């Protein structure tokens, strides 16, 4: 980081414990942008093949958006899972290693002495 | 004279943009244009081995 | 809208951004501590597995 | 190359490459390279012109020599360690001995010489295979051995690659030579972050791959290899040269395009490792890349260029060729910046 | 009308090396 | 006048306002995403009234 | 705040799917509508900014810029009506897309709540303007014009990026609110002065600074009419708006090493104004006068006096407008005569009286005649400078020597005087020129009556 | 019609379009159905239901 | 480390010096290409016999089988270096300099 | 001929075709239209209806709140003789001066 | 491996030779089987960094 | 799909389709020598389908409706101007030759497609290896400058070398003075305006480069015009032509695939006719090339891909 994580199973898109995380919503803005990305591929394909860029090959456009949305949805599941995994051993290490992580008794500004810079 | 011809149109335009763009332009052909004969290319590979191995000695 | 809208809402912006700010600083130092000492779940590099070795008796005794 | 055998011509290149990622034994990693190497030569001479045989041979001596050095780096490590597993080397010179070889496989250090040279003779389609696929195999080895690479070794060779790679681009007029120097500079970009974090080099590798994919797609579609011949393409197909510009902007890395994220993420990770002077230096040098991108764009779509009359014959016909996937790569390699967090999927 | 590149402008980026000197001249 | 031509001349107009009122929704939709300190900001801890639910939507 | 962002995002399908004839009729009729929608952002609190969401927020500093950009967008539409009528429809739709996309990136940039989000959308604006300047430009050098533009701006932009991520790894957040509340003194170490150099030179380049200013004369002069106004009016001012934002953590080193910049602005403002009086191209005058006014606001931020921040905002909008009419006016002489030489066309009121009326009131607006907010903002800079140093007045007082020495000078050789009897090309004024003239200058007298909103956050 | 030659896409390529909608719906109903399973699996995963 | 491992290692060293430092014959260069295989083959055979690495005893021939494959395709590059240029000396192939 | 090129086209004076032109488009009906668009919202509701909005902001920056409060506070300390506002605000009781 | 399939599909292609302490034909021990036995089970699943 | 990757893998060998009667044939002769009707005679007698002489608007015949789209929009040249006044600033001679040779490139490319796909032969009038006769003839007549010739023959070897020479080439030998007398009694004013040296020059290039450097190529069976009217005499010589010499016999399915790949897609057969050279008669500046294509865009049909334009009448676009 985490290819050496214990229990890590290579060549497995989504491991089992990932399902315990909240699945991305259908109306997730990042997901719908991926669909919008699929739309943009539709215009270009009609443009390269010099077809009507807005009404030709609606079947092609329909495939061009759904495929992006699917691979999008699975990608965000993995996206959330790794960030959750990184946050997991995060808090596992802080609890198992108290000494190396000092919690200084931070004290209010009435007791600290920060120099004032007279600007002019 | 001192406003456009000397400073603005020439001097400030000489120091940063023209000179630096020249430098890119000047030593490009020293590094881009090459003779093309196969012998010198691997001859160049030679000294690269020693300097890596001996001069800086990435091993040490 | 009145001031209770922007006030409580800006509180939410600051609190979320502050927790995000300190989590980032923890992550940088946690990642450093993990790479230096190696006693962590991640940053662990492959080592040769034991099950590959063979315990069966060999031809020579001294092994 | 006979169509049916032309397929297996490429099949062993892919599987020979695939052997590099999937193997855990050093000899197998070694074996995957010549299977890639020995089958990469004939497709480079598929057109079979004297330039093609010229282009293929300089590849062979450069690549065979690099694999030859690759062999001892295994052996000295074996001699000093006695293991074939793909882990850190246990002898410093063997480490530097490998890193020297894999660079020649990769065109990072002054070894970068062979990259622009071979690209000219080999066709555009062969180049599409060369600068894109022939880089995956060396990168996989470097990522695995990233634990015990000398940081001042990899950084120096990465810095030069972006230095000469960007600088040599400001002399060429043939698109293939310009493209190779652009690839050479991008070769340096991934490899600079290689010691610090290996996730970023995959991320920049991916962005580089799709963009160079989409890049050559446009070049085959325009069927041009010289700026003047490309300058003509504004007439016959303005859409091709219009998108030619936009992906050329992703070349330079100018935001909000995709090409910024590789440079952006690498600079972020490097700054986390307290290297600030080095990322700043490559950041400036990347402008040289952008410069011959702009001139290439200038002769493409900003300014119209003198066409001919027999080209109005071309207006009657169209491309009967396609190859699928050009529409996908333009989108994926231009509008993907709002999806930076997806890089954690590689992790 | 706006200026557009002429025949001469093309020749600038039209040599074997688009910015040449004596060594690259021949 | 024929319905089809008025669509085929004046139909892109009717989309800009709904585009704007769409934005108002996510602006409202964003609002409850960070309620957080609902009636515990120090200036504005006014005592809750049964007619409503909190100080602001 | 997606009240304004989304309808502009949607404007691209709007223009692209519009019919052949309307397009521009469509483009304006809705861009004005978005303008009053953005006019809503005039709602500021006292000091707590308008925090619309986690990533988007605005304050008393950003909002005048947002209204300036959003209301600007119709103006280059009508301004480009004449210049681009001959071109086919598809590129017509593409050109409007560049204008809308540019204003799109402007409004998010001014309203980002995270520094890097500002940065990504800061330099995202050169990409469309590079298209505008280079493709739609008129004269030959336009090719080198774009190169000078992006390379100058980028040469400082990348150091900012390296600095920005460093602050991220050091403090933990680049967000404006967090960095303001957790602002810490930037020490005097050689490492820190280069950090200050990194976080300042980016904006200084496209401020511009004396010596680092060549792009505007080589870009604005050869930029397309629409492109030329937008660069000077607002795309000058990203660095400024950024400058008052990033100057919250650079203390105290700013008060110690701003002297070379305060130097180079003060001498430059006199130098730029003096050379402005001695160009043969009228378009170069608005370019050279622009930096002269623009060099003034860099002085404002350096002293960072409250009064200095007062006029920094006001002069920004004032000059941002001021360059707009002059470029619009300087355009109107051009296509009529196909040249930008003031000598060729003199005394135009004998042929175009109404154009002359607009010409002079824009000129006296450049003069900073009170009660116009041009003076009051510019005046507050003088007071802050005197507080910084009483001597400061003479060098800048020399700037109240050269401005009117040139700002009425083209009047008495473009709109005022006699006419050459050979140009029968000069014709009556199409109502578009006067109409856009009206929306251009009438505002500046309007909010003159009420200067507090465009005064800035220091109210 | 105008073209003397029957162009490659002059007539509707009826089968090729047929899969694309058929693929798209399959792509769809798998996507929502998956979402339901991943949802209700999550509720029992942390004991929500 | 004994002198046998020594002198073999030094042998590959001047094999490199022979390889890349070129001359006016491509054949003589590819002669050194298969030559440096000798050192690596002999080197590798020395360790695994010394370490009694029974499994790795097939690695030399596997290495050596791939060895002449480079030579095999190397010779075929030579022939149409000759077919199109008649000779073998490495200076006439420079048309790709451009 | 060298480069076969068209002659430079002459500027299309809108007024010669329709001497009621507006510098908007060739067709007069769209030309008079484009005025009624800009001479609509542009001057009508952006300036005039815009001005009444901006000039009638509800307590922009609450400067009147400070005003009546400033009226309100000064009488309090002037009633009991306190010299209104004090040299310091964070009063000495709760701050912790060093040593 | 970069993309570990030998583990995934569960078939050994090259692990059998990777070390000299693995099973050998007719149980012919290596020269240093005792040392490679100890070393391998010393640093196994403990971590490459936590090995040297 | 056309003959490509899948087709070769499937088993499409053009040798199986190629037969004895599979012959690419063309008849060459002087101006109005009557190689045309002789090409008609060898067509239906030897069961062979025929391609007419390539013209200025032969490409417009291939695509769309066949009608000669406006000359400004197709070839921007007229042989009327070349025949009336060939020596002018515009240099209409090479504009005619370059466009016509490009049309001949297409007119021969599809001829190869007919043999390669079906196997039923082709009768042409002239061919790609026939336009150097006119260009060499007219250059010698003081009709053009030297730079045009050096660029025409350069692009000629660039393209024509890729293709395969025709099976058999017939000739209708006619005396030049007869041709000159033949034109005097035609009536079209443009063909009055010819030079007798030009009429001998096409004969010279036919008897110096075409027939000599094509005899050893595939086959010369030079037939007199007096033997040409007797159509049986010309056609009888054909099947009793062994046609051993030539590159056709040593054309395996490998070379057949490479030829069909080049000639199938029409953008590569004439890809190299737009060689970025800068002849005055060949280079059109930005402004015309802009406008003229914008005209070709609103030209009926030719705006989108064929079968995708609603102006023609293409239906079911939404599911197309
Ligand atoms: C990122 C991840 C996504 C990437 C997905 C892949 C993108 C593909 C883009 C392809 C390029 C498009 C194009 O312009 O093609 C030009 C060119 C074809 O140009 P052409 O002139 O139309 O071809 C004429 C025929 O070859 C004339 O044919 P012929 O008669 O000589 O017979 C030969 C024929 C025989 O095969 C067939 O006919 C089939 O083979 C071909 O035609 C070539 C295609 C072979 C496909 C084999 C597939 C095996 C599985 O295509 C290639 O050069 C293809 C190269 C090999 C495959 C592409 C590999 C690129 C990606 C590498 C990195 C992958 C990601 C790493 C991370
Ligand atoms: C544009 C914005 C987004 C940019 C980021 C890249 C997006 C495009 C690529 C996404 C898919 C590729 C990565 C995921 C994938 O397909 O397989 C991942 C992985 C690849 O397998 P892997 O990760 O075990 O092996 C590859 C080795 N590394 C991580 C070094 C690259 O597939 C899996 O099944 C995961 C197994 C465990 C992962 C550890
Ligand atoms: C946006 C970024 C680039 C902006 C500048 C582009 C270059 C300058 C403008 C001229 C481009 C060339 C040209 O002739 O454009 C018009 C041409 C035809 O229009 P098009 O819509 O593609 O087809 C007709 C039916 N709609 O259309 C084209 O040639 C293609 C236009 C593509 C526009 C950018 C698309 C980016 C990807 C989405
Ligand atoms: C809220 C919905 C808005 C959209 C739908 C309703 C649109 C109409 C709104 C009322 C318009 C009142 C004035 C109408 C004038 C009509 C003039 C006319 O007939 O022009 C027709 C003509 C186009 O050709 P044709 O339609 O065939 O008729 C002529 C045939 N020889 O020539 C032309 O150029 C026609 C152009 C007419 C344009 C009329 C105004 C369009 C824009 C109206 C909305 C603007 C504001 C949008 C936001 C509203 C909410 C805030
Ligand atoms: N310059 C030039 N002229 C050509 C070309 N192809 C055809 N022509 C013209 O077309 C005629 C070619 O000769 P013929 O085909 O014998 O003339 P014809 O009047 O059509 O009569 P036929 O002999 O019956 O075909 C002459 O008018 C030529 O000028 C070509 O490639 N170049």
């Amino acid at each position: 980081m985490m290819s050496g994580r214990p229990g890590r199973v290579p060549l497995q898109f989504l491991p089992n414990e990932a399902r315990s995380l909240p699945p991305p919503k259908l109306t997730d803005p990042r997901l719908v942008y991926m669909g919008f990305l699929g739309y943009c591929s539709g215009l270009i394909d009609n443009a390269i093949r010099r077809r009507p860029v807005v009404s030709a090959g609606l079947h092609r456009q329909l495939l061009y958006v759904t495929s992006f949305v699917f691979f999008g949805y699975y990608l965000l599941k993995r996206q959330d899972y790794m960030y959750a995994l990184r946050d997991h051993d995060m808090f596992a290490y802080v609890k198992s290693h108290p000494e190396d992580f000092p919690e200084k008794d931070k004290k209010t500004y009435g007791e600290i002495l920060e120099e004032f810079h007279p600007v002019r | 004279k001192s406003a456009s011809s000397l400073l603005d149109l020439i001097w400030l335009e000489t120091i940063l943009p023209k000179t630096t763009s020249f430098i890119q332009m000047k030593m490009s052909i020293m590094v881009s244009n090459q003779k093309g004969l196969i012998k010198l290319y691997f001859l160049s590979f030679l000294i690269t081995i020693m300097i890596s191995m001996t001069l800086f000695n990435y091993h040490e | 809208d009145g001031p209770e809208k922007n006030y409580e809402k800006t509180m939410a912006i600051l609190q979320i951004e502050a927790e995000k700010a300190e989590l980032r600083l923890k992550e940088l130092e946690v990642r450093r501590l993990m790479r230096a000492r190696g006693d962590g779940p991640w940053y662990q590099y492959p080592t040769i597995d034991k099950a590959l070795i063979d315990h069966s008796p060999k031809t020579t005794p001294d092994n | 190359m006979n169509p049916i055998i032309y397929t297996t011509l490429i099949m062993t290149v892919m599987s020979g490459t695939m052997l590099v990622m999937i193997s855990s034994h050093w000899l197998l990693i070694w074996i995957g390279f010549e299977m890639n190497l020995l089958a990469m030569i004939p497709v480079l001479m598929k057109n079979f012109n004297p330039r093609a045989t010229e282009a293929a041979t300089k590849y062979f001596l450069t690549q065979a020599t690099a694999s030859m050095m690759l062999m001892m780096a295994i052996i000295i490590n074996l001699l000093y360690s006695g293991q074939w597993t793909i882990t850190k080397m246990f002898n410093p010179v063997a480490m530097t001995m490998m890193t020297m070889a894999l660079a020649m496989k990769l065109g990072l250090s002054p070894f970068h010489f062979w990259v622009p040279e071979v690209t000219q003779g080999i066709s555009l389609q062969a180049g599409l295979l060369l600068l894109t696929w022939q880089k995956l195999a060396p990168l996989s080895v470097l990522c695995q051995i990233s634990q015990s690479i000398n940081p001042n070794l990899m950084l120096t060779m990465a810095m030069l690659s972006i230095l000469i790679g960007g600088w040599g681009g400001l002399n060429q007029t043939q698109l293939r030579k310009i493209m190779a120097y652009s690839s050479i500079a991008h070769m340096g970009w991934m490899t600079a972050v290689l010691p610090y974090n290996t996730t970023m080099t995959i991320l920049n590798l991916l962005i580089y791959i799709t963009m160079t994919l989409a890049m050559f797609m446009l070049l085959i579609h325009s069927s041009a290899t010289t700026t003047l011949s490309l300058s003509h393409t504004w007439n016959k197909m303005p859409v091709i040269t219009s998108l030619m510009m936009v992906t050329l902007l992703s070349m330079g890395g100018l935001p909000p395009l995709s090409g910024f994220m590789p440079k952006w993420m690498i600079i972020q990770e490097m700054t986390k490792n307290e290297s600030i002077i080095m990322p700043t230096l490559m950041a400036m040098t990347a402008l040289l890349n952008l410069y011959f991108y702009m001139r290439l764009a200038y002769s493409s779509s900003l300014t119209m260029f003198p066409s001919t009359n027999n080209m109005k014959m071309k207006w009657q016909f169209e491309h009967t060729k396609q190859m699928k996937l050009l529409p996908t790569m333009i989108v994926l390699s231009t509008l993907v910046l709002p999806m930076t967090p997806a890089l954690s999927s590689l992790n | 009308r706006q200026w557009q590149p002429d025949v001469e402008w093309a020749e600038q980026f039209g040599g074997a090396v688009m910015y040449p000197t004596k060594e690259t001249a021949h | 006048m024929n319905v089809l031509q008025i669509v085929r001349d004046h139909w892109v107009h009717i989309l800009v306002p709904v585009g704007f009122v769409f934005g108002c929704y996510l602006d409202r939709r964003s609002d409850e995403k960070l309620t957080a300190f609902r009636n515990k900001s120090l200036l504005f801890k006014r005592e809750l009234r049964p007619n409503e639910e909190v100080t602001w939507k | 705040m997606l009240k304004i962002i989304i309808p502009t995002t949607m404007l691209l399908p709007m223009t692209w799917m519009s019919k052949h004839n309307m397009i521009w009729i469509n483009a304006t009729v809705h861009s004005l509508l978005i303008s009053l929608i953005s006019l809503s952002l005039l709602n500021q609190l006292g000091e707590n900014s308008l925090n619309f969401s986690l990533t988007f927020f605005s304050d008393s500093l950003s909002a005048p810029l947002l209204v300036l950009t959003t209301w600007l967008l119709p103006l280059m539409l009508m301004a480009s009506q004449s210049h681009l009528s001959k071109e086919t429809t598809t590129r017509k739709k593409l050109y409007i897309t560049m204008l809308i996309l540019l204003q799109l990136f402007l409004i998010m940039t001014f309203t980002a709540t995270e520094l890097i989000l500002f940065y990504i959308l800061f330099e995202a604006t050169l990409v469309p303007t590079l298209i505008i300047i280079t493709r739609w430009g008129n004269q030959t050098e336009r090719l080198n014009a774009g190169l000078y533009f992006l390379f100058y701006t980028l040469a400082g932009s990348l150091p900012l990026l390296v600095a920005l991520v460093y602050i991220q790894n050091t403090t933990g957040s680049l967000n404006f609110l967090i960095i303001h509340y957790w602002s810490h003194p930037l020490s005097n170490s050689w490492s820190n002065i280069f950090m200050w150099l990194a976080c300042i030179m980016a904006f200084m380049v496209k401020m511009p600074l004396y010596g680092l200013h060549l792009w505007l004369p080589k870009a604005h002069v050869e930029a397309p009419i629409a492109g030329s106004m937008v660069l000077a009016a607002v795309l000058l001012k990203l660095g400024g708006y950024g400058m008052m934002r990033i100057t919250t953590i650079l203390n105290p080193l700013t008060n110690y090493m701003a002297y070379p910049f305060l130097m180079l602005s003060m001498w430059g403002m006199i130098m730029t104004s003096s050379i402005c009086l001695r160009q043969t191209d009228l378009k170069s005058l608005i370019a050279y006068s622009s930096v002269s006014h623009m060099a003034l606001v860099i002085v404002a931020i350096m002293i960072q006096t409250p009064w200095s921040f007062m006029g920094a905002t006001a002069l920004m909008i004032a000059h941002g407008l001021t360059s707009s009419m002059l470029f619009c006016l300087a355009n109107t002489n051009y296509e009529r005569v196909h040249s930008r030489t003031m000598i060729l066309a003199r005394g135009l009121q004998t042929l175009l009286p109404l154009m002359a009326t607009w010409w002079l009131m824009a000129s006296l607006t450049n003069l900073a005649l009170p009660p116009s907010i041009n003076l009051i903002g510019e005046l507050f800079i003088i007071t802050a400078s005197f507080s910084w140093s009483n001597i400061t007045i003479i060098l800048m007082g020399m700037n109240m020597m050269i401005t009117a020495l040139y700002s009425l000078y083209m009047l008495i050789t473009t709109q005022r005087g006699k006419y050459t009897h050979h140009i029968n090309n000069i014709k009556a004024s199409f109502t578009r020129e006067n109409a856009l003239m009206a929306l251009h200058i009438l505002p500046l007298l309007l909010l003159t009556l009420n200067p507090k909103m465009i005064l800035g956050p220091l109210y | 019609k105008f073209y003397i030659r029957e162009p490659p896409h002059g007539s509707p390529d009826w089968l090729k379009v047929g899969l694309t909608l058929g693929t798209s719906v399959f792509l769809w109903i798998y996507l929502i159905k998956q979402h339901k399973e991943d949802v209700l699996e999550y509720k029992r995963r942390n004991g929500l239901e | 480390m004994p002198l046998v491992y020594m002198n073999i290692i030094m042998a590959f060293a001047i094999a490199l010096a022979g390889l890349l430092m070129y001359r006016s014959h491509l054949m003589s260069s590819l002669l050194c290409l298969e030559g440096m295989m000798l050192s690596l083959f002999i080197m590798s055979t020395l360790i695994i016999l010394n370490t009694h690495f029974t499994l790795a005893n097939m690695m030399p021939i596997i290495l050596l089988v791939f060895a002449a494959c480079e030579a095999a395709l190397g010779l075929s590059l030579l022939v149409m270096v000759s077919n199109t240029y008649g000779t073998d000396y490495v200076q006439n192939l420079n048309l790709l300099q451009c | 001929i060298r480069l076969q090129e068209d002659p430079d086209p002459e500027d299309e004076n809108l007024y010669e075709k329709n001497p009621d032109s507006h510098g908007y488009d060739k067709d007069p009906i769209v030309d008079l239209w484009n005025m009624r668009v800009v001479f609509f919202f542009g001057f009508s509701i952006v300036l005039v209806l815009g001005s009444t909005f901006v000039a009638y902001l509800p307590d922009y920056r609450m400067q009147e709140w400070a005003r009546r409060e400033a009226e309100r506070l000064v009488k309090y300390r002037e009633a009991n003789g306190l010299p209104l506002m004090e040299s310091n605000c964070f009063d000495p009781n709760k701050i912790q001066l060093p040593e | 491996p970069f993309f570990d399939v030998q583990k995934r599909l569960g078939l050994d292609l090259d692990r059998w030779m990777t070390i000299q302490s693995a099973e050998q034909p007719h149980k012919i021990p290596g020269r240093c089987h005792a040392f490679e036995k100890e070393w391998i089970e010393c640093a196994h699943g403990i971590g490459g960094i936590r090995a040297e | 799909l056309q003959y490509g990757p899948l087709a070769f893998v499937l088993g499409e060998r053009t040798t199986r389709k190629l037969t004895e009667t599979s012959k690419v044939i063309t008849v060459d002769g002087n101006i109005c020598s009557g190689k045309g009707r002789l090409a008609r005679e060898i067509a239906e007698k030897l069961g062979l389908r025929h391609f007419p002489e390539a013209g200025i608007h032969y490409a417009d015949s291939t695509t769309g409706d066949g009608k000669p789209l406006d000359v400004q929009l197709s070839g921007n040249c007229s042989l009327e101007k070349f025949y009336d006044d060939p020596k002018s600033n515009d240099g209409n001679s090479y504009r005619l030759q370059s466009w016509l040779y490009a049309s001949r490139l297409l007119q021969y490319a599809d001829a190869l497609e007919h043999l390669l796909s079906t196997g039923q032969g082709v009768v042409l009038e002239r061919s790609i290896y026939s336009d150097f006769v006119f260009l060499e003839a007219m250059y010698r007549q003081g009709f053009i400058r030297k730079q045009c010739v050096e660029h025409y023959n350069e692009v000629k070897k660039v393209t024509a070398c890729e293709y395969l020479p025709p099976h058999v080439v017939v000739y209708v030998d006619v005396p030049v003075p007869e041709i000159q007398s033949r034109i005097q009694k035609k009536g079209n004013p443009h063909e009055m305006k010819i030079t007798a040296a030009y009429l001998q020059d096409i004969e010279n290039a036919y008897k110096k480069t075409f027939l000599p450097e094509m005899s050893e190529k595939c086959e010369v069976l030079q037939y007199s015009a007096r033997e040409a009217e007797d159509a049986e005499k010309v056609v009888e010589d054909i099947e009793y032509l062994k046609c051993d010499k030539g590159p056709w016999p040593d054309q395996d399915d490998r070379t057949f695939h490479r030829l069909r790949m080049l000639v199938q897609n029409k953008l590569e057969v004439l890809n190299y006719t737009t060689i970025p050279v800068y002849l005055p008669e060949i280079t059109i500046g930005a402004h015309q090339s802009d406008r003229v294509f914008q005209k070709f865009t609103e030209l009926p049909g030719r705006k989108y891909s064929p079968g995708y334009n609603e102006d023609v009448g293409d239906k079911w676009i939404w599911l197309k």
